[PDB]
């Protein structure tokens, strides 16, 4: 198999500047007859993949001029020269070259903006999972800028790593921000023998840590 | 309008078998080759099949090789994957393509392989903690929790609020998902106006609609 490794895996650019993806293959795609299958997909969260580029350097029928590509050896690049908000998504590379054909693993490309603060809401286990025997407690960070926060949680003022998940939606669309679930979960018992609980969203430079808290009572 | 449309998506036992078919329109089918193609839930897409435009000639990945196989029916414009002796490793987007190096992609058809069970969610709803705050706007969630397989549907007042809302990915903890949903009102509009909260899990037939209160 021709493994296709891309770089790099995200890339955040200003909407109008320039990107650039690489794509490496562990071997030559030179198929016998002298041509090489190097083909680029766009991949839009919620589509199928479209392809743009055919033969290493061919822009698909309606590609505009925009996006052009290079390479030869074991090397292969995408330029985007000037981004707009409709070619963000997941980019992948691919070799019709030799059986099986294989795809690279996907560059993201995000759109960049201005950092902005998430806002953070916390939420106690409601009342109907109390009566299960579970309790989860529920943090939003939401709409924030860059994708990379940090979330904590404390139980009455000691940190807790262990019992939770984590969850971020897609770059929105419309504001270029991310958002963020934290859940921590616990047993009923767990949840009754304490008493603060505190989500805390930074960066870790970030001079602003925002708290959120409840006192179960 | 030249279109793909995949269907036979299903949840199915590891050793189990699934026949996943491919309507196609717009075009001369015979004179296309197609192929099959997965994508993970890792995003990883794996080219899985292909068959010539009139039926003689087929490929496969190795890893694949003896358990899936793909068919045409040209007079029909259907192409077809039977798989079977199915493991975990197969659960997939499965993506039908068509060869120009796939120039026309279905939207896919979900394939989960797995022994974990069928299991409707329990839908908790998320208001703010007791006390009264504060600001223009008011954040308010539905908790989705311990459901298998994927999807779930998750809307707020049937649809009729879309705006400032953020559904976040599934986690998968041992056996079963768990998802929230969030909905960003004017303060001034909660609790006067009625949030709900409507999630659907077709695997398990069931519907939920939870109705956000002030808690006390």
């Amino acid at each position: 198999d021709v493994l296709m490794t891309q770089s790099p895996l995200s890339l955040p650019v200003s909407l109008g500047d320039q990107a650039s993806i690489s794509c490496r293959c562990s071997q030559s795609i030179v198929k016998s007859n002298g041509h090489t299958y190097l083909e680029w997909y766009l991949q839009k969260p919620g589509r199928s993949p479209k392809l743009l580029i055919y033969k290493v350097s061919n822009r698909f029928s309606g590609v505009p001029d925009r996006f052009s590509g290079s390479g030869s050896g074991t090397d292969f690049t995408l330029r985007i020269s000037r981004v707009e908000a409709e070619d963000l998504g997941v980019y992948y590379c691919f070799q019709g070259s030799h059986i099986p054909w294989t795809f690279g693993g996907g560059t993201k490309l995000e759109s960049k903006r201005a950092d902005a603060a998430p806002t953070v809401s916390i939420f106690p286990p409601s009342s109907e999972q109390l009566t299960s025997g579970g309790a989860s407690v529920v943090c939003f960070l939401n709409n924030f800028y860059p994708k990379d926060i940090n979330v904590k949680w404390k139980i009455d003022g000691s940190e807790r790593q262990n019992g939770v998940l984590n969850s971020w939606t897609d770059q929105d669309s419309k504001d270029s921000t991310y958002s963020m679930s934290s859940t921590l979960t616990l047993t009923k018992d767990e949840y009754e023998r304490h008493n603060s609980y505190t989500c805390e969203a930074t960066h870790k430079t970030s001079t602003s840590p925002i708290v959120k808290s409840f006192n179960r009572n | 309008d030249v279109k793909l449309v995949e269907s036979g998506g299903g949840l199915v036992k590891p050793g189990g078998s699934l026949r996943l078919s491919c309507a196609a329109s717009g075009f001369t089918f015979r004179n296309y080759g197609m192929s099959w193609v997965r994508q993970t839930p890792e995003k990883r897409l794996e080219w899985v099949a292909a068959i010539s435009g009139n039926s003689l000639y087929t490929s496969y990945p190795d890893s694949v090789k003896g358990r899936f196989t793909i068919s045409r029916d040209n007079a029909k414009n259907n192409l077809y994957l039977q798989m079977s002796s199915l493991r975990s490793e197969d659960t997939a987007l499965y993506f039908c393509a068509r060869h120009d190096f796939f120039d026309v992609w279905g939207a896919g058809t979900t394939v989960t392989a797995s022994s974990a069970k069928t299991t409707p969610p329990s839908v908790y709803p998320l208001a703010p903690g007791s006390a009264a705050q504060t600001n223009s706007m008011v954040t308010l969630g539905c908790l989705v929790k311990g459901y298998f397989p994927e999807p779930v549907t998750v809307t707020w007042n049937s649809g009729s609020l879309s705006s400032g809302v953020h559904t976040f990915p599934a986690v998968l903890q041992s056996d079963l998902y768990t998802l929230s949903s969030s909905v960003t009102v004017p303060s001034s509009t909660w609790p006067s106006e009625t949030v709900t909260c409507n999630v659907a899990h077709p695997a398990s037939s069931t519907k939920v609609d939870k109705k956000i209160v002030p808690r006390d």
